[PDB]
């Protein structure tokens, strides 16, 4: 009997694929799914429920489709969503140029008043950064969006990020 | 494969669905939780008022509404035995007409058609009159209750003809506030009736997807 929720807000996880979402919200979120279903349905599910304002908010995520097939089903993916989270490699340039072909694929498909996250994690565990925190976070920020960056280790920052933005939706 | 985006975007349309109700489900209960502590508040500044009439009253109010509600007996009762005579007079018409054809014909008492036509026509009346005398003495007990019920509620009229009279405006509006309340419970009660329907329907949109992952993963195991 722990189950029980009042609302149900909508978030999805965007980006390219090996930057880590899926493994970034194990300990957090909890798969609804035994199995990996991204090899078949292309999207996985997993939820966290918190308490905000006195009311049970229960937060669905929908982990990436990926880029090879059902792309044309990605239109009802992106709708009624409620937020998203850009989650880009920081050893890997190329993810940090790739989120901005993702901000522009929530303009087209995806709710107008959606409030997005840019998040950059450490998953390559043997390079540097190749992207800098001041010009990521400043990018961040001209398109009107948040942003955090987290390693695989400290799993502080992220917790306290998922607590904020659903409060911010009531 | 191709049910997939059936699901999801009713997935997401269910998504909503609850946010909908549960939001409709919060205002009408906010709304249910303003008018009975409106209710309370009110009726408590009325005992203060004249609460003297108020408890000497109740006897009269509660024995009004037994008769009130013996009334609904004895006229669903008379209703009943009015619909059970009529079974007779349409059973005794039948079972009369074979009689007649008796004297036309005095050699149709062998005749085993009319037998029949005799048969089925004298069982309804045994039924009829069983179903009858079972809805008469209803009728004539409902009846009684309801004109007891009309004396016990005469009889304290007049010993509380001037508490009832203090009181009036106080059970009056008590029932004001009973029937808004009682809409309020309704539409609480169905619409958590809905948003379970909409909660159940999301759920279930979710299994049928692990169904489909699970039924894939057993059609890679074997051959294409």
């Amino acid at each position: 009997r722990d189950d029980e929720y009042d609302y149900l807000f909508k978030v999805v996880l965007i980006g390219d694929s090996g930057v880590g979402k899926s493994n970034l919200l194990s300990r957090f979120t909890r798969n609804e799914f035994n199995l990996e279903s991204k090899s078949t349905i292309g999207v996985e599910f997993a939820t966290r429920s918190i308490q905000v304002d006195g009311k049970t908010i229960k937060a669905q995520i929908w982990d990436t489709a990926g880029q090879e097939r059902y792309r044309a089903i990605t239109s009802a993916y992106y709708r009624g969503a409620v937020g998203a989270l850009l989650v880009y490699d920081i050893a890997k340039h190329l993810t940090y140029e790739n989120v901005e072909r993702w901000l522009k694929e929530l303009r087209d498909h995806a709710d107008s008043n959606i409030v997005i996250m840019l998040v950059g994690n450490k998953s390559d565990l043997r390079h540097l950064r190749a992207v800098p925190t001041d010009e990521a976070r400043a990018f961040a920020e001209k398109n009107g969006l948040s942003f955090i960056e987290t390693s695989a280790l400290d799993s502080t920052n992220v917790e306290a990020a998922f607590q904020t933005i659903l409060t911010e939706i009531y | 494969d191709p049910r997939i985006q059936g699901e999801l975007e009713k997935l997401n349309q269910s998504t909503d669905d609850i946010n909908r109700r549960e939001t409709e489900l919060e205002d009408a209960r906010q709304k249910f939780r303003s008018v009975l502590v409106e209710a309370t508040v009110k009726l408590d500044e009325l005992v203060k008022k004249i609460g003297k009439a108020v408890e000497d009253s109740k006897p009269y109010w509660e024995a009004r509404r037994v008769a009130r509600q013996a009334q609904l007996e004895a006229q669903k009762a008379t209703q009943d035995f009015q619909r059970a005579t009529e079974v007779l007079r349409a059973a005794k018409e039948t079972i009369s007409l074979a009689e007649q054809r008796l004297l036309e014909d005095d050699k149709r008492q062998f005749d085993s058609a009319w037998q029949e036509m005799l048969n089925h026509a004298t069982q309804r009346v045994m039924e009829a009159e069983q179903t009858k005398t079972r809805s008469e003495l209803v009728h004539k007990e409902t009846a009684a209750r309801y004109n007891a019920a009309m004396g016990r509620m005469r009889q304290l009229e007049k010993k509380l003809k001037r508490a009832i009279n203090k009181s009036k405006p106080y059970f009056e509006l008590k029932a004001k506030y009973y029937v808004q309340l009682e809409q309020l419970k309704k539409t609480v009660d169905d619409l958590q009736a809905k948003l379970t329907l909409a909660k159940g329907e999301y759920k279930m949109a979710l299994k049928n997807l692990e169904m489909i992952s699970d039924e894939i993963h057993e059609r890679r195991r074997s051959s294409a």
